[PDB]
């Protein structure tokens, strides 16, 4: 910024912290608006052969849901998942 | 020259095919005729006056594009005609209640009304409604009125078929008949020339009177005719007045007026560097009862029912109802006596 | 994967104790907010100076609809309607008829400003690059009439604004 | 740009309001916004290219700032080939 | 002894394993009432003895809470209350009869 | 057939009355609070008016149905939930008449 | 004899005086495509559409012009227009009638099927 030195310390002291090193308002540092042309890369399917959609054709893949039990016509007890496993406090700093 | 085929149910963006230039659509009853005209889907030409933000409230009335608002110049004529180029209807209801420095009762009355009629006949407007008090004559003492049986006559004979509407009294919720008397508490005492016991009175209610220029405007049969708006009850101008004190519950405060003893209290209004208290011919109009004019047809030959004036006095008067009924609300009041 | 916001003890010797009753008698906490706040006062404003100054804006910005021209001067639209289409606000109305000189040309195209959602749709369906949303924004009306465009409206956005249009999707036409 | 009999200047599309027709009022004290360049005399005014193959292709100029690419057949000597989208007119020499 | 479990409103239990046996206990009591071939009773009577053979083989509360994968051992006593009033009402609806009513024709066809 | 709240017309009926008498109760108070211009016999008039509009229902779950509705609409009015604006849409003051005999409708629009 | 009339809310003029079409939608004839034509449609009855005075689009009151409803069988939609008291026109589905198709006919030795190009 533009301040005087008097001012730069004055209100760093008054932060704590040096402002001048992260200035909030935004100077050079910021990247040109007129930027050089770019050439954006093609996709995987961009090939000449072996590229039948039949083989990439994700929606035809899809099927109706499989249906486990109908009324219409020991064993081991199940969750739904196992269960989750409990979280670890994490190591860069565990208490705030 | 500009017939429109009436199209859609009757909404709001329906085209009902009028398109109209509805003079003074500021006013008291032109705020209810272009609320009909707009919610006919009719195209209303407003001419205005004063500032925009002034006919700002006319805006919502009308859907987009059915509500333009031109200036137009009282005095020039050029104004009228562009006003009423591509008119089919012309409604005319300048009046000045008082009577301004710049123009003068005859000037809004007379002049302008046949101005206005004269370059609608010339633009080919198909149809004209003017608006003229029934107390309005050629012999009524107050000038206004004389003024208004004058521009009476020209307009019907710039406009030989011209739809001349006389109503009476209009009460409503910015009225300025009845709130001119619950505005009477503030002034001392109740001014009450004979106490009210000469001055008979048949007011109609404000949406009964522009539901009615509608149906004339529609109706093929009101053409060239001069259509009378009396009110659904007569009464006496005490009985009135005491009604309008009863539903605001003002305290009624009747002092007679003696010519000579407040003719004095008039000549201090008079005094006043400013305009005579809205002229005395307002004091005139009240010194006066509403004539019977039978022949002339009614708002039932249009189909309109006058609404009475009973039903609806609590609307109109509600907003000068204060603390005294709003802490005390007690019960309502009684209808006001009826000479009939 | 999981930290502990508060969760913290307070210690209980006398230097401590005596460090918290100073910061409730003495208000050491407020007084650093206080400076805080005196440190931002110091700090330079952010304001800039509208309507004379600017706020930045990409090449990319939606804003006007502006229907363009091919450089001999024929209007680009050819009544494709495509844009109608994903207009996902039926803000386009298209009427086209065959004109004299035969060529599929647009006689009626609308585009309400009052139901448009500024989506930047039309613009990138468009096959022709016609409508393009300008990078005008301050075009604000004082009546709803005005913001509903017309055809002859677009064509004079698109005048009056293509010397900033062409640049605008020359800057950006290789990244779409 | 015509104008027509009443003085409305005529659209590009050939829309002009009629004495009769009450919209007319809507210019009163306003404009009617009519762009002065017209698509069809400026298409008319430009030079017809003359190509030496039975085939050419117009992208529009500016490749992919442009038109989808048309491939446009010339071999009628009476009549030029004319671009879908562009507009512009080809036909072969002689 | 923990201080707090972590979670509001959820508070340490001074006598855990106490707890979850009784708890326990009630709940293979209410599943006896239930009849033998009702699905409900054979898998909540298995759980069950598995959690309780658990509690009572492990004499420590963080052994016990890793080998029950129950999350804290307060949540896992909440469950057991949870799921001895599961069980109570479980009594009253008798799920393991047959379905009510097979559903309309096609009241589950998508798409339509 | 499971009924809503009753099992029988004649139920439905009684409950039907209920709510016609807290309606009937109520309806001088909408007019104070409000500070609707209608007269108390107007609104009760109206009240009549819809009452009568579903008398032609001949089924009980549908007649409890209605109730419901009509409880609900009667705990916003009693309540201030509803606005003037909301109790005076009963009345359609401002839709203008829309005639029915054949000769209107056949002058007025091509609406059958 | 189930009635829902009073519960939808419809205003009483469109649930008596507009008539329901129930009709399997015909194939667009530009296309060979049939899947359009497998699911009966309801739809309702065309009313009034004029044209705004500002800007000329087509205006309408009638709150079922753009209302169409896909039923699997033309039972069902009979009883959701039954259900909700609306006049019902059914149309019979249109299926395509069976064709004998031989491609050894276009060269018949003594009929007139054969082709000349
Ligand atoms: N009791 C009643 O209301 C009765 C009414 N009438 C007539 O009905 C008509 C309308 O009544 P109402 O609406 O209540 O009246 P208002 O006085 O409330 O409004 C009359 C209108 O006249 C316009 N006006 C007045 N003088 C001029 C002028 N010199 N140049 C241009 N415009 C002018 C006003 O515009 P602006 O406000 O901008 O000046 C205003 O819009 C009047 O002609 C009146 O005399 C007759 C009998 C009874
Ligand atoms: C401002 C006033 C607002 C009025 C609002 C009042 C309401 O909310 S109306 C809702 C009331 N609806 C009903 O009661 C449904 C009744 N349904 C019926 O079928 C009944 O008519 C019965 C069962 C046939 C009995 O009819 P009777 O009352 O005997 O004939
Ligand atoms: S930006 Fe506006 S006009 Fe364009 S497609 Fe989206 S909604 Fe429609």
């Amino acid at each position: 910024a533009s301040a005087t030195r008097v001012i730069q310390l004055l209100r760093n002291w008054a932060s704590g912290r040096d402002l001048q090193a992260k200035l909030q308002l935004r100077y050079q540092e910021i990247s040109k608006r007129t930027q050089p042309p770019p050439k954006l890369p093609v996709g995987p399917s961009h090939k000449l052969s072996n590229n039948y959609y039949c083989t990439r054709d994700g929606r035809r893949e899809a099927m109706p849901p499989s249906i486990v039990m109908s009324s219409q016509k020991e064993k081991k007890a199940v969750t739904p998942a196992p269960p989750i496993k409990r979280w670890e406090l994490s190591k860069d700093q565990p208490y705030l | 020259h500009h017939a429109l085929i009436p199209h859609g149910k009757g909404g709001r963006s329906s085209v009902s095919g009028i398109v109209a230039t509805v003079f003074g659509a500021t006013g008291f009853l032109g705020r209810y005729v272009v609320n009909h005209l707009g919610r006919m889907g009719s195209q209303v030409i407003v001419p205005y006056r004063c500032e925009p933000y002034d006919t700002m409230h006319l805006r919502p009335m009308g859907d987009l594009g059915q509500i333009i608002f031109m200036e137009w110049n009282g005095k020039d004529k050029d104004s009228i005609r562009k006003v009423v180029e591509h008119s089919n209807v012309v409604i005319n209801l300048v009046g000045r209640e008082w009577e301004t420095k710049n123009f003068d009762f005859e000037d809004v009355f007379v002049k302008i009304p046949h101005a206005i009629a004269q370059v609608s006949k010339e633009a080919g407007v198909e149809k004209l409604i003017h608006i003229s008090h029934l107390n309005a004559d050629i012999k009524s003492p107050s000038r206004y009125l004389r003024s208004k049986a004058v521009g009476e006559k020209e307009v019907r004979a710039a406009f030989p078929e011209a739809t001349i509407i006389k109503p009476s009294d209009i009460f409503g919720r910015e009225d300025r008949f009845l709130n001119y008397f619950a505005s009477m508490r503030w002034f001392g005492g109740v001014p009450l020339i004979s106490l009210g016991k000469e001055t008979v009175k048949q007011p109609v209610y404000i949406v009964d009177v522009s539901k009615g220029i509608i149906n004339a405007i529609k109706d093929p049969d009101a053409k060239g005719k001069t259509f009378a708006f009396v009110g659904p009850n007569r009464y006496l101008l005490f009985d009135l007045v005491q009604y309008i004190f009863a539903v605001a519950y003002r305290p009624f405060l009747p002092y007679p007026l003696p010519h000579f003893a407040y003719r004095w209290v008039g000549r201090l209004f008079e005094v006043s560097p400013f305009e005579p208290w809205t002229t005395r011919d307002k004091v005139e109009r009240v010194h006066m009862s509403d004539m019977t004019l039978p022949h002339l047809p009614g708002l039932e030959d249009l189909g309109i029912q006058a609404t009475p004036l009973e039903l609806k006095a609590i609307e109109v008067l509600r907003r000068h109802r204060t603390y005294r009924w709003l802490t005390s609300e007690m019960e309502d009041v009684k209808p006001a006596k009826t000479v009939n | 994967t999981y930290k502990f916001v508060n969760m913290r003890e307070p210690s209980m010797d006398m230097k401590s104790v005596t460090d918290r009753a100073a910061q409730t008698l003495l208000w050491t906490e407020l007084v650093r907010g206080l400076g805080m706040t005196l440190s931002y006062l110091f700090r330079e404003p952010a304001t800039i100076n509208y309507p004379f100054e600017k706020g930045p804006l990409s090449p990319r910005f939606r804003g006007e609809h502006a229907l363009r021209r091919y450089p001999s001067g024929e209007e680009r639209c050819i009544a494709c309607k495509l844009c109608e289409a994903v207009c996902p606000a039926q803000a386009i109305t298209i009427e086209a008829e065959p004109r004299a000189d035969g060529s599929r040309r647009t006689t009626r195209y609308d585009i309400d400003m009052t139901k448009c959602i500024y989506c930047g749709f039309c613009q990138e369906a468009c096959p022709v690059d016609a409508i393009v949303e300008g990078p005008n924004f301050e075009f604000s009306t004082e009546t709803h009439e005005e913001l509903l465009y017309n055809k002859e409206k677009l064509l004079n956005n698109g005048d009056k604004w293509e010397a900033e249009i062409a640049a605008n999707i020359q800057a950006d036409y290789l990244y779409r | 740009v015509r104008t027509s009999p009443t003085g409305e200047k005529v659209t590009h599309t050939g829309q002009a309001y009629d004495d009769g027709d009450y919209r007319r009022v809507r210019f009163s004290d306003r404009q009617k916004e009519v762009n002065e360049n017209f698509a069809i005399d400026l298409i008319a005014e430009q030079p017809v290219s003359e190509v030496g193959s039975r085939v050419i292709s117009c992208d529009g100029g500016g490749g992919a700032l442009g038109h989808p690419r048309v491939y446009i057949n010339l071999d009628k000597e009476t009549k030029t080939g004319t671009c879908g989208y562009c507009g512009l007119q080809f036909r072969q020499p002689h | 002894l923990k201080k707090t479990t972590g979670l509001v409103g959820l508070a340490v239990c001074e006598t855990p394993h106490e707890r979850l046996k009784i708890l326990y206990t009630k709940i293979l009591d209410v599943l006896g009432q239930i009849p033998k071939n009702a699905a409900y009773r054979k898998y909540t009577e298995q759980i069950t003895n598995e959690k309780l053979g658990m509690v009572k083989a492990e004499p420590d509360v963080k052994k016990l809470e890793e080998q029950l994968q129950g999350g804290q051992i307060e949540e896992v006593i909440l469950q057991a209350e949870n799921e001895l009033s599961l069980a109570r009402k479980m009594l009253r609806w008798k799920p393991w009869e047959p379905l009510v009513e097979e559903p309309p024709a096609n009241q589950w066809k998508w798409p339509i | 057939v499971k009924p809503i709240f009753s099992r029988d017309m004649n139920e439905a009926k009684r409950r039907v009355r209920e709510l016609y008498r807290a309606w009937y109760r109520e309806v001088p108070n909408t007019v104070h609070l409000f500070q609707l211009d209608i007269s108390v016999k107007q609104g009760r008039d109206k009240v009549r008016e819809m009452f009568m509009k579903n008398a032609h229902v001949t089924d009980p779950r549908v007649v409890d149905l209605l109730v419901i509705k009509g409880k609900m609409e009667l705990e916003e009015t009693i309540n201030v939930w509803k606005q003037r604006t909301h109790i005076m849409r009963f009345f359609h003051e401002t839709e203008a008449p829309r005639p029915t005999d054949f000769l209107s409708k056949f002058y007025v629009g091509h609406d059958p | 004899k189930l009635d829902i009339t009073t519960l939808t809310g419809v205003p009483e003029e469109h649930i008596k005086t507009r008539k329901v079409r129930i009709f399997v939608p015909a194939r667009n004839n530009m296309q060979s495509g049939v899947n359009n034509t497998k699911k009966w449609k309801m739809e309702f009855d065309t009313r009034e559409r004029w044209e705004n005075p500002l800007m000329g689009w087509s205006s309408t009151a009638d709150p079922l012009s753009n209302l169409v409803l896909t039923f699997s069988t033309k039972e069902d939609a009979v009883a959701f227009a039954e259900k909700n008291g609306w006049s019902f026109d059914v149309e019979e589905r249109k299926v395509p009638k069976p064709k004998s198709k031989s491609y050894g006919a276009n060269f018949s030795w003594n009929k007139r099927t054969r082709v000349s190009t």
